């Protein structure tokens, strides 16, 4: 059996494991290591995180050459992730999203396909076609940062606010590399994805003391905010807010959220007459604790072979399907179906 | 200019900001409304964590865009 090998918990590091094995299971990431393709994107010159990249290439194509029952240690790859990121420095317990977003930061910038980052003006683009001006949005970013992880993590975000007294709806196009949910509160019979999908897609009211200023009215005006997906990532990575709104002291929310394995269909939240995806699960990272600490774990689906493994550290063992939906997920990776 | 926040349990909120704002000021601004400690949140834009020390030009951060208050689970 290959990709089975656990990795060495170093000091509170699980919060890293758990990630690295849902990004070694990440099959197209996988595969750009294994091939060592990310040699051809690296940028010349003496580079401070040259490094990252390679060590983090070296592991994943040393967990997918492993035995079962092998355990790797990513000592040298730790080095250089908190030398790209000095927060991550020590053996303190972490939040796997932000480890996330700062290692796909640095894997991102240093095989950037990009070298010399235009500066770019802000332009009026009023006379442009609502999808127009997104795809010229999205060129502009393109043309900043264009990676293979890239590739597989970055959608596009509309967001659409209408004034209540003008009817102008203001148009922003702002990229994402994950999602972050909020988590429904009065769902019945049961929390599902979809909820927390629909909170975070919700026609916001701003009123009151959010009221925006409309530009046409020329004063602040109560608005309504709308997000809606306009382009879709080949792997779309859902980050559940698990954390309570407390001005005191923050609680862990540990509501079960109904997410599927199959067949999520985000339809509903495509931009109006824009085409929708359906994904698959491949991979969860688990919390077990409160909002200062605890334990992480990952389920992970291994690529074309279908089966699920929970990794814990050093630990790799086998569990059923029925195993994979828990209260304890916080990070959800799909990828697209079929 | 005005930027908005995705906040923790569905609600969005508004803030003025000027490009020069550090990520301190904004962080300042969302306690102001939210009661959530600078020390407590992450915000998220285009795939960034913002970091303090850096203003929200250097992120090229223009008007209307949404900034993703998220908190922590730390983990061993
Ligand atoms: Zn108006």
């Amino acid at each position: 059996a290959q990709g089975l090998a656990g990795l060495r918990n170093l000091g509170n590091t699980c919060f890293m494991n758990s990630i690295l094995q849902c990004l070694s299971n990440t099959r197209e990431l996988r595969d750009y290591c294994l091939q060592r393709l990310y040699m051809r994107d690296l940028h010349h010159g003496s580079n401070a995180h040259t490094a990252l990249v390679e060590e983090f290439a070296k592991l994943i194509q040393t967990i997918w050459t492993s035995s079962p029952n092998d355990v790797v240690s990513p000592s040298e790859f730790k080095t250089q992730i908190q030398r790209y990121a000095p927060r991550f420095v020590g053996y303190n317990q972490q939040d796997a999203q932000e480890f996330l977003r700062f290692l796909l930061d640095g894997l991102h910038n240093e095989v950037n396909r990009v070298t010399l980052r235009p500066k770019s003006n802000p332009e009026n683009l009023d006379h442009l076609p609502d999808d127009e001006k997104g795809r010229q949005m999205w060129r502009k970013y393109l043309e900043r940062e264009d990676s293979r992880i890239g590739d597989l993590f970055v959608g596009q975000l509309k967001s659409s606010l209408t004034c209540t007294d003008c009817g102008y709806c203001s148009t922003v196009f702002d990229p994402f590399w994950d999602l972050s949910l909020p988590i429904a509160k009065r769902g019945y019979p049961e929390v599902t994805l979809m909820d927390c999908m629909r909170l975070f897609t919700k026609e916001d009211v701003l009123d009151g003391d959010e009221k925006p200023t409309c530009c046409r009215c020329r004063g602040r005006k109560r608005c309504i905010k709308k997000f809606s997906i306009q382009r879709f990532p080949k792997i779309l990575v859902l980050h559940l807010k698990r954390f309570s709104e407390s001005r005191i002291r923050t609680s862990k929310l540990t509501t079960f959220v109904n997410f599927p394995l199959r067949d999520l269909d985000l339809r509903e939240f495509a931009s109006e007459n824009t085409n929708h995806a359906v994904y698959n699960l491949y991979a969860v990272s688990n919390h077990s604790g409160t909002t200062m600490g605890g334990h992480y774990t990952a389920y992970c689906r291994s690529p074309g072979t279908g089966e699920w493994h929970t990794f814990n550290d050093s630990s790799v063992t086998p569990m059923s399907s029925s195993q994979v939906r828990t209260s304890d997920a916080y990070l959800l990776f799909y990828e697209l179906a079929s | 200019m005005q930027i908005f926040v995705k906040t923790l349990t569905g609600k969005t909120i508004t803030l003025e900001v000027e490009p020069s704002d550090t990520i301190e000021n904004v962080k300042a601004k969302i306690q102001d409304k939210e009661g959530i400690p600078p020390d407590q949140q992450r915000l998220i834009f285009a795939g960034k964590q913002l970091e303090d020390g850096r203003t929200l030009s250097d992120y090229n951060i223009q008007k209307e865009s949404t900034l993703h208050l998220v908190l922590r689970l730390r983990g061993g």
